[PDB]
């Protein structure tokens, strides 16, 4: 009995912890993610803007 | 409280496919960019060569 009833509030409280742990390292991964994307935008800019002054 | 944990979750896979979206327009955008950049080094030496050939009609003639 002990078992059924520590396994049920086990099964729920199980399933809402890691759903708020996976939600906040899916939000570590979309900071960094954008963060290497506008670093990314800004490289190929910056490989336009070389090659403005370089045939310049 | 499960079902406000379940919507946090959804808000978090929502800013995951703002994060996913945003990557694949701004990185379509800098392609047509990268297209164009091509075109803009394209056109310039022309212009200029063509301007010394104008500064030498410009004095033989």
């Amino acid at each position: 009995l002990g078992d059924f009833m520590d396994k049920r509030d086990a099964s729920i409280k199980e399933q809402l912890s890691g759903v708020k742990d996976t939600s906040s390292e899916v939000k570590q991964l979309e900071e960094q993610a954008n963060a290497v994307m506008r670093a990314a935008r800004a490289e190929i800019s910056a490989a336009l803007n070389k090659m403005k002054k370089e045939t310049q | 409280t499960i079902r406000n944990s379940e919507e946090l979750r959804g808000k978090a896979i929502e800013q995951l496919e703002k994060a996913r979206a945003r990557l694949k327009k701004v990185e379509m955008d800098a392609d047509q960019f990268r297209v164009n950049g091509y075109s803009e080094i394209e056109r310039e030496k022309m212009n200029l060569i063509n301007s010394t050939y104008k500064t030498l009609e410009q004095f033989e003639n």
